[PDB]
């Protein structure tokens, strides 16, 4: 991107930068790797709610297995954020957002279906795929 | 046994009514206001709604063209490309890279001469009237390249199903290239005036405060999302031409104020600039429209002389093709944000459904949000950076 | 509630639709003094149901501005230069015309025209011209309903002599006689506001006892389509007099009332006072071109037609041989204007 | 837990009574939005509780382990009326006769060891017996007794003059124009004396501060004491609730 | 409990209780249910409580207008009411 | 606490009937229309109004015929409809009835249809 | 979540591959799989993301909607934070007439989803307010053009129609010119409304051909 700021400023500071995009504004907290640890375990500590055979919490579990991960083999902050294409304050709020959501999930229990549920699924097949070679 | 306290009464519903050091088009806004202080925004519209969405029903797709046009008038090019695009993606039509590269350049001529009204239109709202003067000129020199490809200076209807309704004019590209080598010359010019100016800051600095989660939240899109530190845009997110070749940097900025704003348009016109000068270069040779003539007009020449190319210009301008049955959104970068249209067939020569998604539609919806708090003349400013278009709101 | 036809012959085969603006109607009329109070609502009630209005007016484009509103296209034609003395544009002008309404009247005297020219000779002239052509079925004639031969104002005296005029010519005509018109743009409500606020006082003739009819615009309106939707009205005069018979004193009294005035301004301007005071004044009148400082008010003819009773004879037709309630001129809709003005929680 | 529209704002800091090495029990504080109100001349026992909208009036003397609970509702003790020790007395949010819960005590009413009034109406000079139970809605009007061990059922009436006794109580006998007169007043008067006594002996800040203060010295001197603005915390511990609250879905 | 006199309130509600189109001709008087006697709606029953709206400055709560059943109880319960 | 003596919407339309008579006199003042109307005379339009959607009895349907004319109430309370509206829409017509005079016409009504058009189920304009 | 600027240079990349492919090809059984109660069914189509793509359609019941539209806004791998508008269109040869459509974006995802409720007149649709402040005025034009009531709305208000408009007129019944004209009178100087006239009537013009077949 260009800065719109006829000022001139360094972006490989890498607070700078924060500061000019407002990341503040999402959260006042500095956003560092322990913290993000601590909100991914905190949310698998709250997804012992959802039964234990219920495919949201093993998608849950995994996607926080997987991010916990990226925090073990990369040592520094800013690498984690070039894996998972985010900065950390906006991947630690990212956990609490899910944390809202999980009492409406308990009130209607969606996992609760039939053991003949079948959804209908209907796919498209463009004609470039058929025209052009088989 | 501890005293309890009491609070203040609001008064004051005013009614600000069609004004015009505005956005352009009829306002009426009934503010509830706790002394000079506004406490609740209510936008009343439908005094344009002109039933655009049920008239396209009855309308064949190539009939119903100049409704898009119409609907933005700052923003002609840009309106009917989502129609066309969202027809092309029905009927499966592939559009020639010369025709591709004419829509790039006059979306981007389009840009630019709404960021020009926009900027200049604010400052006279503001109270400054030599950068608005200062712009028509310019804006006269862009009408005249509109006048020349489509013989309407304002609502051309130059985009079409596959490709342009004719070709661009010998000697265009040339004009084109001279207006560009001055264009950044000029907009130093205004940005001087409106930039650096102390009366300037104070009435827009701090004005007008946006979160990049309340933009997301209220549906905002372009400049909005673009001044508060979010680095989104169509062109370049989610691609609809050669768009993807051309190369531009997205102008960020993160306070969310009016003046943050302001200068993400500024740079969104110089980086319109480098995009025209990177089409003027590159601009290919060869087919403007599909050579498909079951969805686009066979040429004069070939009505005349061919059986075929006559049944086809028969039955494409009293019926018109049939597109198939399904729906579809597909979205473009508007200068004033993201404008789509979700197009559903059910397989006739006519749509059964167009809904047009209006970027100003939500900015309206944001307004409340963002003046409270602020004062009768603050909300002058803040119209002016949502720059709404009530035609464009009120389908 | 059953449309009636316009009982004009042949109607039947022409006239098609709803009977609004766009639907056709029969009725092809030349309204003499379109522009005028009187013509202009005549003109909005035969253009509204989709009829054809030819509308002479002498030339002056913005007076007749708001005829052009009052209907569809090419119902509403405004033919530019008319003189009540051309006989060739009166005949161009009822060419194609089934009906003639004359509203053609001056309150006061000038140089150029004097009553017995517009009041007299024009009716005459005008009643020859359209019995020569044949195709004119009906005829209307407003006039006032204190015109008399035997009166001693110029003004209502011509008037009748020019309605016995007309009488002779076409024997079928029909004479509508209202009162005292309320209105929006009427010269009695205005006229009467105007003399308590903008003059130093407020002279009224002998103590207010005259006897007055007055009506509202509207009512004289839906009378005149009534008048033409039957022709068994043809060849009778209505004396269509408003629902209340009120003197002139009452009548300024609820004005001061509406109004609020802080006190009576009227005082009492005695006639025999006025007969020498105005009597000068009408021969500055007949010599000078019109001037808006004195008018109608400021003359011997209005003292002389003060001190009558203008109301409807005993044995008439009015309102109700039409069918039609007279709306009260002191209450409701019509009262609307003045009280604007003010009521006493206004300023 | 944490209350967080608390008159004074929401607690910084909240120790558990395992984590307590010392009784910091006070015998006069506030529940929430209910101040006690007390007179110069009112003595309170280190033992006795009062907490809630209690109004003590001059001369009133709440004795050792006393509890005067006003809760629920507001409590209000008259001039010279002592509650004795370990009394208590206690407001219900609503009566069943439907006339107010308040727990109204007149002038020179001597509430004997033991007893308990919950929302009742005791009139001037009258004597609540030890172990005596007052119920809800029960009123008794001025110089009468109620004797040890008698129970007034909710909505019952001591008429003025008598003297009651039984857990069903009943009336016994008249009381005299002396006792009247003269004894229960004497009563009020003494046990007035008695607390009077206890209060001029009594240290404004008796010296079981210095205990407290050493091991906060300790803290001190080794740097483990920290200096926290409560004021400020609780300022933000407010906004980050309010801003929560704006947040959630459901 | 009658503030003002019962013939002069019960005179003036059968006034107002006459001028609705129906409740009227050989039975006007109390001992007469609105909607079973007299043939009113019920929209015309609450428009009438509005007129002793207006001709006794005194409202009417809506529960009560659950209650009122008769001409009876309509002026019982403007004579009760003490702004009458 | 306790003592043995201690413990001893079909017409959804009346009440939004109920609504706009209470809220008449508050559009009045707001609506200029003291003079040229009474109370009286609009609580009178009101009840046609509400009497021409009598013929429903679902309660969904009900539902919905509530909420649009709670609508229709809130235009007039709220001033987005203006003092010309209530003329044109409930005081003109109702005055105009009232000084209607009409013949008691001999010829029944398929007469008089016949008479006057065609196709009965065009309206009329200018009755 | 919130594609807040975070690569100063080299952002060439319209996403990561891993993101691309889980909502390419794994993000309607994703749906399915993990919230089954509230999907009755699924379409995979041309994408509204763009032509080369394809985004999904979900279809779900008035009752789910609100807690499809939390779960779809919240859940961390699928963040709808965006409602780009709320539609509906009328299918009067349906019983259930009204198809309410929502429209999404995942800017961390890259994608569109489009959610269906269908629906008849008499019932109602819950307010998903709550989840996007922008659907207030979506559904206030939902219920102003097609009668499409929302339930628990804060002010539901027609919003682009006239004051005093009763019908809704993108409903296919209703009539393309309306059913009222108007015009202002001179003799009551107001501006009035009166039933529709018409000087040149609508002319249709029939175009189909018998040999169609793309006429479904
Ligand atoms: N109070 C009332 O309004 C009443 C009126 N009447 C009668 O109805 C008639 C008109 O009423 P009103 O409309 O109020 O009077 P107006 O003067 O308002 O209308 C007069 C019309 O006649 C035209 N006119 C006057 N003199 C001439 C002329 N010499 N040559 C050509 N055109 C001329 C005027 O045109 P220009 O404007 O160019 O003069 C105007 O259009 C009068 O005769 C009046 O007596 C009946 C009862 C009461
Ligand atoms: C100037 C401002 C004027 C405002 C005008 C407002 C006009 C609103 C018009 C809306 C009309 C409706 O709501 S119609 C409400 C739905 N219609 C129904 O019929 C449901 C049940 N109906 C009945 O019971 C009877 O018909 C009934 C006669 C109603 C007896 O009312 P009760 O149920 O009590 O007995």
């Amino acid at each position: 991107f260009k800065a719109v700021a006829d000022v001139e400023i360094d972006f490989s500071n890498r607070a700078v930068l924060k500061k000019y995009v407002g990341v503040d504004h999402l959260s006042k907290e500095q956003g560092t790797k322990a913290k993000f640890i601590v909100s991914l375990n905190s949310l698998l500590e709250a997804v012992k709610s959802v039964p234990e055979t219920a495919e949201y919490r093993k998608a849950i579990e995994a996607t926080c297995q997987y991010r916990l991960k990226v925090c073990g083999e990369n040592n520094s902050d800013a690498a984690i954020e070039e894996v998972l294409d985010a900065h950390l304050e906006e991947l630690i709020a990212e956990s609490k957002e899910e944390l809202r959501i999980l009492p409406v999930l308990l009130e209607s229990k969606p996992w609760d279906v039939p053991a003949d549920y079948s959804a209908p699924v209907f796919d498209y097949v463009d004609a470039s795929t058929i025209l052009d070679k088989k | 046994m501890k005293p309890l306290t009491p609070s203040k009464v609001s008064n004051f519903t005013i009614n600000f009514g069609p004004q015009h050091p505005a956005a352009h088009g009829v306002l009426r806004l009934v503010l509830e206001m706790d002394g000079e202080i506004i406490k609740r925004a209510d936008p009343h519209i439908g005094l344009l709604h002109r039933g655009t969405e049920k008239l396209l029903e009855y309308k064949t797709y190539n009939q119903g063209i100049p409704y898009f046009d119409r609907l933005d008038y700052v923003s002609m090019m840009c309106m009917e490309h989502s129609y066309v695009l969202a027809i092309e993606q029905l009927l499966n039509v592939a559009v020639p890279l010369r025709g591709q590269y004419i829509r790039v350049l006059f979306s981007e001529i389009t840009r630019i001469m709404n960021h020009i009204l926009a900027i200049t239109c604010h400052s006279m709202d503001v109270g400054a009237l030599t950068p608005f003067l200062w712009a028509f000129e310019e804006r006269e020199k862009l009408f005249e390249f509109y006048e020349r490809v489509s013989g309407a200076r304002m609502h051309a209807a130059y985009f079409r199903v596959g490709g342009v309704a004719q070709d661009l004019p010998i000697g265009l590209l040339r004009d084109i290239y001279d207006w560009s080598r001055q264009f950044a010359s000029r907009v130093d010019e205004m940005e001087e005036l409106l930039t650096g100016n102390r009366i300037w800051k104070e009435r827009t600095i701090d004005v007008g405060l946006v979160t990049a989660q309340q933009a997301w939240d209220w549906g905002c899109s372009g400049p909005i999302l673009r001044g508060s530190g979010i680095d989104w845009d169509l062109r370049k997110n989610q691609p609809y031409d050669v768009y993807g070749r051309m190369d531009f940097n997205v102008p960020i900025a993160g306070h969310g104020d009016c003046y943050d704003r302001y200068l993400v348009r500024v740079q969104e016109m110089r980086e319109s600039l480098r995009i025209i000068y990177q089409c003027l270069n590159e601009m290919p040779d060869g087919l403007y429209k599909t050579p498909d003539q079951k969805v686009s007009p066979p040429s004069r020449g070939q009505m005349k002389q061919s059986m075929e190319s006559l049944i086809h210009h028969f039955k494409l301008f009293s019926e018109g093709y049939h597109v198939p049955a399904g729906e579809t959104y597909r979205a473009v970068e508007a200068p004033k944000g993201e404008f789509g249209v979700y197009l559903v067939s059910r397989g006739g020569n006519r749509p059964y459904r167009c809904k047009i998604r209006s970027p100003g539609y939500a900015h309206l919806q944001m307004l409340d949000m963002v003046a409270k708090g602020a004062m009768l003349a603050d909300v002058v400013t803040i119209i002016g950076t949502l720059d709404v278009v009530f035609g464009e709101i009120d389908r | 509630s059953t449309l009636k036809p316009f009982d004009l012959n042949a109607n039947n085969a022409v006239r098609n639709g709803p009977g609004g603006r766009s639907s056709i109607g029969g009725v092809v009329a030349t309204v003499f003094g379109a522009n005028g109070f009187i013509g202009s609502y005549v003109v909005n009630e035969i253009s509204k149901r989709g009829n054809q209005v030819v509308c002479p007016y002498r030339c002056n484009e913005n007076k007749v501005q708001p005829l052009k509103q009052m209907g569809d296209l090419g119902q509403v034609v405004l033919l530019p230069e008319f003189d009540i003395h051309d006989d060739e544009y009166i005949r161009r002008a009822i060419s194609r015309s089934n009906v003639v309404i004359n509203c053609v009247g001056i309150r006061q005297e000038t140089k150029n025209y004097s009553y017995k020219d517009v009041h007299v000779d024009f009716p005459t002239r005008l009643a020859k011209i359209v019995a020569e052509s044949g195709k004119v079925e009906r005829f209307i004639q407003v006039s006032e309903m204190g015109a008399d031969v035997s009166h001693a104002s110029r003004r209502l005296q011509t008037k009748a002599v020019g309605d016995e005029a007309i009488m002779k010519y076409i024997p079928d005509a029909t004479i509508i006689r209202p009162g005292n018109v309320v209105g929006i743009e009427d010269y009695f409500y205005n006229n009467l506001i105007f003399q308590l606020s903008y003059t130093i006082v407020a002279p009224v003739i002998n103590n207010g006892a005259n006897k007055v009819q007055p009506t509202y615009i509207l009512d004289v309106a839906d009378a005149v389509v009534k008048i033409l939707k039957d022709k068994k009205t043809s060849g009778k005069t209505y004396y269509l007099g408003g629902p209340e018979t009120l003197t002139m004193r009452q009548i300024y009294d609820h004005l001061i009332d509406t109004l609020r005035l802080s006190n009576d301004d009227t005082v009492n301007l005695r006639y025999e006072l006025a007969k020498m005071l105005y009597k000068p004044l009408d021969t500055l009148r007949t010599k000078l071109p019109e001037f808006p400082f004195l008018g109608f008010m400021m003359s011997s003819d209005y003292a002389e037609e003060q001190v009558a009773d203008s109301v409807a004879p005993a044995g008439s037709l009015g309102y109700k041989d039409l069918s039609i309630s007279p709306a009260k001129v002191t209450e409701g809709l019509a009262i609307e204007g003045v009280r604007f003005i003010r009521v006493g929680g206004y300023d | 837990v944490n209350f967080y529209d608390a008159p004074n704002g929401p607690a910084v800091e909240q120790v558990k009574i395992e984590d307590e090495w010392y009784n910091r029990q006070r015998t006069e504080f506030n529940i929430l939005n209910k101040q006690p109100s007390k007179a110069d001349d009112v003595f309170i026992a280190p033992n006795a509780v009062v907490c809630g909208d209690v109004d003590l009036y001059q001369k009133v003397s709440i004795f050792f382990g006393a509890v005067v609970r006003g809760d629920l509702n507001t409590i209000r003790i008259g001039e010279n009326s002592t509650i004795l020790d370990k009394a208590v007395v206690h407001a219900a949010s609503t009566s069943p006769t439907g006339l107010n819960a308040a727990t109204i005590i007149g002038s020179n009413v001597t509430v004997e060891p033991h007893a308990v009034l919950r929302s009742c109406r005791i009139g001037d000079n009258c004597i609540v017996g030890a172990r005596s139970v007052v119920c809800e809605g029960a009123i008794m009007h001025p110089e009468s007794v109620l004797a040890p061990g008698s129970v007034l059922a909710p909505g019952r009436q001591i008429p003025s003059g008598e003297l009651w006794a039984g857990s069903p109580a009943k009336f016994v006998r008249k009381l005299t124009y002396y006792e009247t007169s003269n004894v229960i007043r004497e009563s009020a008067e003494h046990y007035y004396d008695i607390a009077t006594g206890f209060r001029n002996e009594t240290f404004d800040h008796g010296s079981a501060w210095r205990d407290a203060e050493a091991y906060r010295q300790k803290l001190v001197d080794y740097k483990e004491y920290n200096w926290v603005n409560y004021r400020e915390q609780k300022y933000v511990m407010r906004l980050q609730r309010d801003a929560a609250e704006l947040e959630k879905l459901l | 409990s009658s503030f003002l006199p019962k013939e002069e309130v019960e005179s003036r509600i059968i006034a107002q209780v006459k001028e609705q189109n129906l409740a009227a001709g050989i039975k006007v008087e109390l001992s007469s249910r609105f909607d079973k006697d007299l043939g009113l709606d019920s929209l015309d029953k609450v428009e009438l409580l509005i007129s002793l709206e207006e001709d006794f400055g005194v409202e009417v709560p809506d529960a009560e207008i659950d209650k009122i059943h008769t001409v009876e109880d309509a002026v019982n319960f403007f004579i009760s009411n003490p702004s009458s | 606490m306790t003592s043995r003596f201690a413990y001893v919407t079909c017409q959804k339309a009346r009440n939004l009937y109920l609504e706009a008579c209470r809220c008449l006199p508050f559009i009045h003042r707001l609506h200029k229309l003291e003079e040229i109307t009474s109370l009286k005379e609009m609580r009178l339009i009101i009840k046609d109004k509400f009497r021409v959607n009598s013929p429903v009895t679902d309660s969904r349907v009900t539902d919905l015929l509530i909420f649009k004319g709670r609508e229709e109430l809130e235009t007039y309370l709220f001033m987005y409809k203006q003092r010309h509206h209530a003329i044109t829409e409930y005081i003109e017509p109702y005055q105009i009835k009232k000084l209607l005079i009409e013949r008691k016409s001999s010829n029944s009504a398929f007469l008089d249809s016949f008479y006057e058009k065609a196709y009965p189920l065009v309206h009329s304009k200018y009755a | 979540s919130y594609c807040y600027a975070r690569k100063m240079t080299d952002k060439d990349y319209i996403a990561y591959d891993n993101i691309k492919n889980f909502g390419d090809n794994y993000l309607t059984d994703y749906i399915i799989k993990t919230v089954p109660k509230y999907v009755t069914m699924a379409v995979n189509g041309p994408a509204q993301s763009s032509v080369l793509y394809q985004e999904p359609t979900i279809y779900t019941t008035p009752e789910h909607i609100y807690a499809l539209c939390a779960f779809l806004r919240d859940h961390v791998n699928l963040q709808y934070k965006t409602l780009i508008d709320i539609t509906a269109v009328d299918y009067p040869e349906r019983s259930a007439r009204f198809e309410v459509v929502y429209h999404l974006l995942s800017p961390r995802l890259n994608n569109r989803i489009r959610i269906k409720v269908v629906v008849d007149e008499v019932t109602s649709v819950p307010s998903v307010s709550r989840i996007w402040n922008a659907a207030n005025w979506f559904e206030r034009e939902t219920w102003d053009m097609f009668g499409v009531f929302f339930s628990n709305h804060p002010d539901l208000r027609r919003v682009l129609t006239d004051y005093g408009f009763t019908g809704h007129p993108l409903r296919k019944d209703f009539p393309l010119t309306g059913y009222t004209e108007v015009r202002y009178d001179y003799g009551k100087k107001r501006v009035i409304s009166e039933p529709l006239e018409l000087t040149q009537e609508f002319r249709y013009f029939d175009f189909s051909s018998p040999w169609d077949t793309l006429s479904r």
